[PDB]
């Protein structure tokens, strides 16, 4: 029922790692299961932080987890290492951060900055073009 | 050399310390896909006398 | 199958695990919690060495052991040591605080103890802020509640009753048969060179 | 293997709350689970929608 | 269709963007009425 018919969240239940799917086959008096599994293989240190401090606000991610490389900071997925810019669309914010023990200093952008700034240089050129009458 | 039965404390596992610290963490950069056979008994032979 | 350690470092977020950890400076190398449970379990012998030097005398007239010996049941000692036992559990605890569940599903990966808490946290439908805001009180009342378990211990043997009651389930089976031997099943004598 | 090495859904499989985590003791002829559980203490009541 | 549904304004992130975007439009149109 649960490693066949199902996915099973049950550490170790389903063969170690974590339970994709798994395949009976009969035997004399018995069942063999062959439990597939995904196994996290080859890892990399990095620096990480609980919060990123940006306008006084505290930020934590959505989903994922803040990584530096020594250099740069990035949201990724707990289970992966795939690297994305901290954008308000990959975090939340709560309180400030005077509260959160060990928070660090880094911009968090915003996808909608500059689609106004963009904007703003058309409202401009066409202003100023509009000066020639 | 030659072979004969030796005696031994048996070991748990390989010693094995991990580099823990407050603000660093591994992430596995790629993955196996594995496969696991388990065997479970089910039934054992039906018998009368 | 790997022996995880703690690290020199004794240091987790503010979460006070040296009352469940190991001490490496007692000779029995099992923690504080672990020598509570190993007082409160009293044992019908573990099989070491009865040598016959030992109880060749005053002693089998006052110990059940002994008598038991001499009608040929005897106890065999587990495979595993009580600081074979510890060793595991040592890296089983050592891998919880310094891994997270990672351990579980392959090769360790540190993380910092108080942000496996917050993937916890979101485990249990609470968004990881709600933590970081609160991890001294979490901590603090952690470490507090580790106290109520050690004094719970301290307090009474009672608790233990369910493996106690194992070890004198296996007694009460023993002295049983033992005693079974004074039945004359119909016969003209128990003893059996008076026949 | 479901209390150590995970967190588990599975309600009062880990005691009585939500549960966070579990620490292994040892014990003669027998294991304790030290089991830490996130319990919901103070309720203010709301209207909802 | 639901049943106990209740009515409360739902904020918008993206409106005090396009009216702080409008206040500098008007500030620009009023500039060039200015000359
Ligand atoms: C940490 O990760 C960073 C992102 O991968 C990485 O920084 C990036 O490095 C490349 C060059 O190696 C830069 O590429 C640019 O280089 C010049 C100067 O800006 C330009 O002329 C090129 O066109 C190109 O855009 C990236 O711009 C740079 N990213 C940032 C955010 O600056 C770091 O090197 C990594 N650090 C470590 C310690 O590994
Ligand atoms: C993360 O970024 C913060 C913002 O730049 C920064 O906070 C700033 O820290 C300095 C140093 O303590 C403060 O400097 C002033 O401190 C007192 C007033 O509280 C004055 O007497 C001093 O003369 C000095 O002017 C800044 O006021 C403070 N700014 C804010 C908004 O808090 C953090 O220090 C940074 N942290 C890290 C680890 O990078
Ligand atoms: C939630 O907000 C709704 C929108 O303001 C409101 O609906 C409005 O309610 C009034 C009273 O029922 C309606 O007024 C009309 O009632 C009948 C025809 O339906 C006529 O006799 C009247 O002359 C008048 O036209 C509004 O038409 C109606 N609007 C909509 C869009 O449905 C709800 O009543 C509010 N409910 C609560 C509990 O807050
Ligand atoms: C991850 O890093 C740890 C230690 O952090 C680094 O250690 C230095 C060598 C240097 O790279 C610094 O920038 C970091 O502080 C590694 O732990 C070491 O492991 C080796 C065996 O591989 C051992 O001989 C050392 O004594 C260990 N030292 C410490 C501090 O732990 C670990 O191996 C690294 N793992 C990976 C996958 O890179
Ligand atoms: C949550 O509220 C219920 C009942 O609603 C309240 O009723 C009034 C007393 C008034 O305060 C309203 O505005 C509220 O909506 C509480 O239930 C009552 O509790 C009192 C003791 O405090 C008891 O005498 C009554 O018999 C209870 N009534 C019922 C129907 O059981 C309830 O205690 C509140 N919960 C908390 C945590 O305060
Ligand atoms: C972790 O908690 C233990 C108690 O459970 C603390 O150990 C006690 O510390 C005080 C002050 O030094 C002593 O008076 C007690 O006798 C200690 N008890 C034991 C069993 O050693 C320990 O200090 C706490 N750790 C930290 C970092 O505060
Ligand atoms: C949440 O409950 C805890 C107690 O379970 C409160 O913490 C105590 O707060 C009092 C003052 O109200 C202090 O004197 C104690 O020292 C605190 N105990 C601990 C362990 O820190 C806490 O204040 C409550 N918080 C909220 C928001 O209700
Ligand atoms: C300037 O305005 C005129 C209309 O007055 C238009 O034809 C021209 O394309 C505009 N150019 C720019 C760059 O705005
Ligand atoms: C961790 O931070 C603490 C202070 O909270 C500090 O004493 C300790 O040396 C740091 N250790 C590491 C390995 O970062
Ligand atoms: C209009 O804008 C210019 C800059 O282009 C500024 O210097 C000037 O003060 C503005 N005029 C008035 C009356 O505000």
């Amino acid at each position: 029922s649960e490693c066949v018919l199902g996915q099973s969240k049950r550490v170790d239940f389903c063969g170690k790692g974590y339970h994709l799917m798994s395949f009976p086959q009969s035997a004399p008096h018995g069942v063999v299961f062959l439990h597939v599994t995904y196994v996290p293989a080859q890892e990399k240190n990095f620096t990480t932080a609980p919060a990123i401090c940006h306008d006084g606000k505290a930020h934590f991610p959505r989903e994922g987890v803040f990584v530096s490389n020594g250099t740069h900071w990035f949201v990724t997925q707990r289970n992966f290492y795939e690297p994305q810019i901290i954008t308000t669309d990959n975090t939340f914010v709560s309180g400030n951060c005077d509260v959160v023990i060990g928070i660090v200093n880094n911009t968090v952008y915003d996808p909608l900055q500059p689609e106004l700034d963009s904007f703003k240089e058309e409202l401009d050129k066409y202003f100023k073009n509009h000066t020639s009458p | 050399a030659s072979q004969s039965i030796i005696a031994y404390t048996m070991s748990l596992g390989a010693e094995n310390s991990v580099a823990y610290s407050n603000n660093s963490i591994a992430i596995p950069t790629n993955f196996t896909i594995s496969v696991t056979t388990e065997i479970l008994p089910v039934s054992m032979t039906k018998t009368s006398v | 199958k790997q022996i995880y350690k703690t690290p020199p470092i004794k240091y987790f977020g503010g979460f006070n695990f040296s009352q469940i950890l190991p001490d490496p400076s007692k000779p029995s190398k099992r923690s504080f919690i672990e020598d509570l449970l190993f007082n409160k379990v009293t044992l019908a012998d573990a099989g070491f060495i009865k040598q016959y030097g030992d109880c060749l005398g005053d002693i089998a007239a006052r110990d059940l052991i002994c008598a038991q010996k001499f009608k040929g049941l005897t106890v065999l000692p587990p495979l595993l040591t009580d600081e074979m036992i510890a060793q595991y559990t040592s890296a089983l605890l050592a891998g919880t605080i310094t891994s997270g569940w990672t351990f579980g599903a392959g090769a360790a990966l540190q993380i910092p103890f108080a942000m496996q808490m917050a993937y916890r946290f979101n485990g249990i439908g609470v968004t990881q802020n709600v933590l970081y805001e609160n991890q001294k009180l979490i901590a603090n009342q952690f470490n507090s509640a580790i106290g109520k378990i050690q004094d719970s211990l301290s307090s009474t043997a009672s608790a233990l009753g369910k493996l106690q009651d194992v070890v004198n389930h296996n007694a009460q089976a023993l002295n049983t048969l033992v005693k079974q031997l004074s039945s004359k099943f119909g016969a003209i004598s128990s003893v059996l060179n008076d026949i």
